[PDB]
């Protein structure tokens, strides 16, 4: 066979034999700033190869480096996007193209050497595995690992083989490929899978050729000979067919799916698939099932929805497509948080972990030091774990300030209120603190209901008011949505932008609108679940409805989180400014239920579920006979699709109103502020990318919502702007 | 056509698991014994008329592969024209043998056919053959593999059998098989087990604990060995059954079948094959049924096969006699029990596999061959035979007393 | 009673052994694939009438354990009541289960009935599944063990057969087996093997070796792979025929089956059956037997299973227009046709497993279906299909076109 694709592009590696036969072969893509497997690597590489081969009498040893800043990170995902079912063969024959030059370069007789200096990403690390030794510069923003499970991929260059061969299924699957965890380079040689570490991205070529130099002088037999390939060689924990190993894989797909809990993401069961079998056949084999798989899973909808949301959405934002043009940047010198609950003492930890000063106002100090305890003991936690040294937790902490006096704020740039909702409450709140902030602070609110423009009206620098909202446990979730009023500045907006990533946290920019966007959405999902409820369906059905639809927590524990009485009063705003005469959703019939009988959530110890001490534990027995339990029974794909459809429909009004402005901003912005399923690659990307019993697509979209509408209400049925 | 009638069924003892007398016994000498035992009863049997010989066995390997239905025709110095072929369908392989060879004495293209099955579980343990079903991650993953002690718990959780009332029917069992012993009712069809020199190595049902009481049973942990405890089954299982929140975990080693070994052997043959040999019918089979139902629960299979095959013979449950279902977990037979209403009376009046233990490929066999000694003793004329297979098969046969 | 017709008889290509384009294909699939084509032939059928799936499969281990046939069933979407059955009666598994599928139709207790078989070689090796005839020394030492290439062997020697008698048959295979490929007679029947995605895997049968001379078998060694090198069995078998000097080893990997990966599915079912699912019925099942010769020559099984299948039919040699007997070993085709007589342009006249492999699960159901396809092709009557088994069995089938 070939190295080659067919049977025109830019070479892409450089070649270098010294007077002691090593060639070092530099990757330098000059179409960018990082290395891609893209056309015109794998002929750079097979032009490579071949030469590898013919001048093989003069070689003694390879060294892989890289010209760029990272090693090599990622493939071809303008490409791979655009593969239809009838490109199947050419999917197969471009990663069977790919392995070949690689377990050439790995089978040469002479060892070959990793010289990895940047961020060794994806088909990165698929190149550096298949040397015979790895040497990476211990830098900072280096990382190692292979995350195509995250864009619905598996490593189809040979990572799911390799390191399956170097750590056994098992290993491999769990910390390698199933999450597609990545590692810097000190955890990467502590779990091995690189071999040495060096202080400079300088050393790397010169420690290579010393290694080569001595491999080939105390191993002359076993050079260039992976540990797979010699005779006697004995997979760690067993192949499939050992009785060790045998006695527990039946719990390998049942463990699988308890962690994925039924959600369609194909992507991790054929990951474990192409593992296993390949354990059961020869190196060669295995990576042709591995082709396989990988080809199943591109040509596949679910790739091309998490290909769109978790690689061009996600870049599409970080690069500030929501930021408005022509601004610069500024610095923050000062944050100041109002209020010391659950959201302003997270507000107070992520800032404080990013290396900003906080001062954390509420109206007592016991109160504002029970907040700072928040970070204590998140810092007390990462302490234990060992993901934190004492010193840096003890500078996180010292930039928490707990305070009661508004004077306090003082020096203060950057103020982000997190008090009770209530509009009053933060007109008197901003009041007393804006003529002690400095005279460019930035005025953020973190409400989630009232509208950005009502609460402006409070301050007299209307142009700095903005929304910045948050969402519980503000450590963990990743989302900020930041709400622009109609006095709020294109400053403003950049500057809790630039805010935003400083923080470790992504962005979306909405225009101002009751509800916003993930309030108002997430209010959807919840409210179909209620509803399924009050029309008698068991509650357990719900809840597995909810996990198997792919959602984090399912929606009646959700409920309780966000607490009914925050919800019923949801109902009497958006209701009151009806007034014509209101059309109400079939869940507030059972939320008023249940505040009648002081069941509101887990604020209040009691609602859909029972929480006895502190944790949660089990459904409310009583729940079944309150709502008749049992009664109706519809299909489980109905109620997973009125709960995606109804996020899905209301996210389109959002994009019809204005209140977004992207598609990238509704489907990052549906996926990591109110969790949507990750598969559908957010609540815009799941109309387009639709797939059931009806057809995939947009128009199957628009049947199946037209099925639900006939069946469960007019709700469902599909906005003007997605017909033809 | 041709009607299929039982002329002898004989069964080995039960040897336990632990510390068993049948440890040492291969599984090849269990069936040649009960060649050997046959052969004694019928000293002038033609031998060239039998035509098959089929044995089931559900984990065919090393001392259970190679074909040993074959195996014991060559090591029993049966003429090499009787055949032998070994069929697996879980754990009615030992029932499925019998209904296939009736099912070839009808069709007239045999003439008189050995059936039974062998399960040394002490030599050779339940999946020691492998298998896709479990060991293959993308079918595993499909097919939702869940491990049978899990299907019995969830059944309890939907029936709403409580922990004391699977302990009531396993103390029945425990009673029964008691009472069964003592009374002399196994005296003719159990075949005492011996070494090459004639020495006794086992002669009775070592796995019965005749002296349990219901505090004793209380007194036990709900399953924790194997693959039950491996973990992720649970949440699998109720990913299916969606409306039951919590898997209500009643079966212990006291109210489920024993891991025992013992083999199993059945004569069939036509009313012509058995005329021209001397040997006097006992029973008749009447109808053979293989159907199934879910494979995640897995063991809701005996219903539709037991309805099926009372379909096919004309018949209703108020026209039979016994009812012999499969002790594999005691909530998969009270289950049955509530869907075709079963009078206690009439369900495995004998004791079952909770007491005297459950040898896979030869169950099926056994407790046919149970059912064909109580209608003689009894003499009553009908019986139904069924058991909860793997995957959620089922299997059933109607047998009427001559 | 009633009769039992083949409505479809399909199979896979065989994939070589050594750097076999099956080598990859789990053997669970290569059934799928063959269940999924029938969909694609009839998408109308009530697959809830499809009452068992009984597949057969001689090294049940791995990847082949656990019931590969429920296995098959439940992975391809089939009904759950569809049963799924394993057996194995070696080389013969394969029409085996067609013999039982047909069987099962007759008795009436059966509707429509998948019999097959299953071998993946190149995974599962054959003797993978242990065996008490072989691997315990009490059983091995009394029963003559003896691997088949020497019973091969001495039957040439008693018969007298020559190096260039078996090897000019083994040219006679290669030659017809091309001559049905060119001419186009197995396009329907074998079903090319594909993957998840589509792509093709294999669709000929790469053992085939069309450009074979006589001179080039000539230049083989005898066998001296596995269980010949090893010393004794000459011995072994000189020792049983004390009046035969000396054994003269005349085959080859030239003139022997190859190893193989395959697989082959027949539909069986009643008349009434095929007519309410709208199924045209190619064949009629006619008569089976089992019957058997001598376990240390191990091979002149099918003399004895042909003549009783003969007169169970009230035929003889005359009648029958095509002969098909397993082509393990040329000699044991030699000692058939020599036996009886056979004209030589009715025996394997497409070739054999010398040319085109023998999965030893499968074989029974390839050739079957390899045998209905010639009648239809030929517009002939009747064929017989016979094999040779190890532990000296022999089953055979007559089959009349409809």
């Amino acid at each position: 066979s070939s190295h080659h694709h067919h049977h025109m592009p830019d070479n892409t590696i450089q070649w270098d034999k010294d007077a002691d036969g090593i060639v070092t072969l530099t990757m330098d893509d000059p179409s960018g700033s990082t290395n891609v497997m893209n056309e015109a690597y794998i002929e750079s590489m097979g032009k490579a190869v071949d030469r590898l081969v013919a001048e093989k009498d003069s070689i003694t040893g390879v060294v892989v480096a890289s010209a760029k800043k990272t090693f090599f990170a990622g493939g071809d995902v303008k490409t791979m996007i655009q593969a239809r079912p009838e490109d199947a063969g050419d999917v197969f024959n471009t990663v069977e193209t790919i392995k070949r030059q690689l377990r050439t370069l790995e089978t040469l007789g002479k060892p070959v050497v990793a010289a990895i200096n940047g961020a060794a990403l994806g088909g990165g690390l698929e190149i550096a595995l298949a040397c015979h030794h790895r040497i990476a510069a211990d830098v900072k923003g280096s990382q190692l690992g292979l995350p195509a499970v995250t864009l619905g991929l598996l490593p189809g260059g040979g990572g799911v083989t390799r390191t399956v061969r170097m750590f056994g299924i098992q290993n491999a699957f769990v910390s390698v490929l199933a999450q597609g965890t990545r590692f810097k380079p000190a955890k990467a040689k502590e779990i091995g899978l690189v071999d040495e570490l060096v202080a400079t991205v300088e050393e790397l070529v010169p420690a290579a050729k010393a290694w080569i130099k001595e491999e080939l002088k105390a191993n002359p037999d076993g050079a260039g000979v992976q540990p797979w390939d010699k005779k006697g060689y004995k997979m760690p924990g067993g192949t499939p067919s050992s009785p060790g190993l045998a006695a527990i894989l039946p719990s390998f797909p049942s463990n699988l799916r308890k962690q994925l809990k039924g959600a369609p993401m194909p992507a991790p069961r054929a990951i474990l698939a192409a593992a296993v079998e390949g354990a059961q056949v020869d190196f060669d084999t295995a990576s042709r099932i591995e082709s396989r798989y990988f080809a199943s899973l591109v040509t596949g909808q679910v790739a091309k929805n998490m290909m769109q949301a978790f690689f061009f959405d996600l870049q599409a934002i970080n690069a500030g497509g929501s930021r408005p043009e022509g601004i610069g940047k500024t610095p923050i010198k000062r944050i100041g948080v109002l209020g010391a609950g659950m959201m302003g003492a997270g507000i107070a930890y992520v800032s404080a972990k990013a290396g900003y000063e906080v001062v954390l106002k509420d109206v007592s100090l016991e109160a504002a030091a029970k907040g700072k305890g928040y970070s204590e003991k998140l810092e007390a936690k990462a302490l234990e774990r060992g993901r934190t040294t004492q010193e840096r937790s003890d500078a996180l902490l010292a930039r928490i300030t707990p305070t009661a006096d508004a004077a306090d704020f003082k020096g203060v740039d950057f103020v982000i209120e997190a008090v009770f909702e209530n509009q009053e409450l933060k007109h008197k709140v901003f009041g007393e603190i804006e003529d002690i902030v400095e005279p460019n602070a930035i005025l953020g609110s973190n409400t989630s209901t009232l509208p950005i423009t009502g609460l402006a009206t409070g301050v007299k620098r209307q142009e700095d008011f903005i929304g910045i909202h948050f969402f519980s446990p503000v450590d963990k979730m990743p989302l900020v949505e930041i709400i622009k009023g109609e006095k709020t500045s294109d400053e403003a907006l950049a500057r809790v932008f630039d805010y935003t990533l400083a923080i470790g946290k992504t962005p979306i920019v909405v225009n101002d609108s009751r509800g916003f966007f993930t309030s108002r959405v997430i209010g959807t999902f919840v409210n179909e679940a209620l509803a399924m409820l009050g029309e008698g369906v068991e509650p357990a059905s719900i809840e597995q409805a909810g996990s198997q639809a792919g959602y984090p927590a399912p929606p009646l524990q959700l409920s309780d989180e966000l607490n009914l009485e925050l919800m019923h009063k949801i109902a009497v705003a958006t209701r009151k400014g009806v007034e014509g005469t209101y059309q109400p959703h079939p869940a507030e019939a059972v939320v008023e239920k249940m505040i009648e009988l002081g069941r509101s959530g887990r604020l209040k110890g009691a609602g859909f579920y029972e929480y006895a001490d502190g944790k949660r534990s089990g459904l409310w027995p009583g729940l079944r006979e309150t709502f008749k339990s049992g009664s109706s029974q519809p299909p489980l794909q109905d109620m997973i699709d009125r709960m995606l459809f109804a996020e899905a429909l209301e996210t389109q009004k959002c994009l019809d109103e204005g209140v977004l402005t992207s598609t990238a901003d509704a489907n990052i912005g549906s996926i990591m502020g109110i969790g949507f399923p990750p598969w559908t690659g957010g609540s815009a990307q799941f109309i387009v990318g639709y797939s059931g019993p009806a057809g995939t697509g947009k128009a199957a979209f628009v049947a199946r919502a037209r099925e639900l509408a006939a069946a469960y209400g007019d709700r469902f049925l599909p906005p003007e702007s997605l017909l033809s | 056509s041709e009607e299929a009638f039982i002329y002898e069924a004989i069964r080995t003892p039960r040897g336990k698991q632990k510390n068993g007398s049948l440890h040492e016994v291969k599984p090849l000498s269990l069936v040649v014994g009960l060649i050997d035992e046959l052969r004694k009863r019928h000293p002038d049997l033609d031998e060239n008329l039998i035509s098959d010989v089929i044995l089931g066995c559900v984990s065919p390997v090393g001392d259970q592969g190679g074909d040993i239905a074959r195996a014991a025709v060559l090591a029993s110095g049966m003429p090499v024209t009787s055949g032998g072929v070994q069929l697996n369908r879980f754990a009615a392989s030992g029932l499925e043998a019998v209904n296939t060879a009736a099912q070839k004495v009808r069709s007239g293209w045999d003439d008189l056919v050995l059936a039974g099955g062998v399960e040394s579980m002490s030599r050779v343990p339940m999946g020691s053959d492998g298998g896709a079903m479990g060991l293959d991650p993308a079918t595993n993953y499909d097919v939702m593999f869940v491990p049978q002690s899990i299907g019995a718990d969830l059944i309890a959780t939907i029936e709403g059998f409580s922990r004391e009332d699977v302990d009531a029917y396993a103390l029945r069992s425990q009673q029964k098989a008691a009472e069964a012993w003592s009374g002399g009712y196994f005296a003719k069809s159990v075949v005492p087990v011996r070494d090459q020199n004639g020495l006794l190595i086992l002669d009775h049902d070592e796995h019965m604990r005749p002296d349990t009481t219901k505090e004793g049973l209380a007194k036990l942990k709900p399953a924790f060995e194997g693959l039950a405890a491996l973990g992720g089954f649970d949440d699998v299982a109720l990913q299916k059954y969606h409306w039951v929140e919590k898997i209500n975990h009643v079966h212990t080693g006291g109210n489920s079948s024993g891991i025992v070994d013992g083999a199993a052997l059945v004569m069939i043959g036509s009313a012509a094959a058995g005329k021209l040999q001397g040997l006097t019918p006992r029973a008749r089979i009447v109808a053979t049924a293989t159907s199934g139902a879910d494979p995640v629960i897995m063991l809701t299979g005996p219903t539709p096969a037991t309805r099926k095959v009372l379909d096919r013979a004309g018949l209703t449950v108020d026209d039979i006699d016994l009812f012999e279902l499969n002790e594999a977990f005691a909530s998969v037979v009270l289950k049955f029990q509530k869907d075709l209403n079963i009078p206690d009376e009439k369900l495995n009046v004998n004791g079952g596999a909770i007491a005297m233990g459950h040898p896979l490929g030869a169950t099926g066999a056994m407790i046919l061959g149970t059912m064909v000694d109580e209608l003689e003793r009894r003499n009553a004329r009908r019986a139904l035979i069924t058991l909860c297979i793997g995957g959620g098969m089922g299997v059933a046969t109607i047998i009427e007393r001559v």
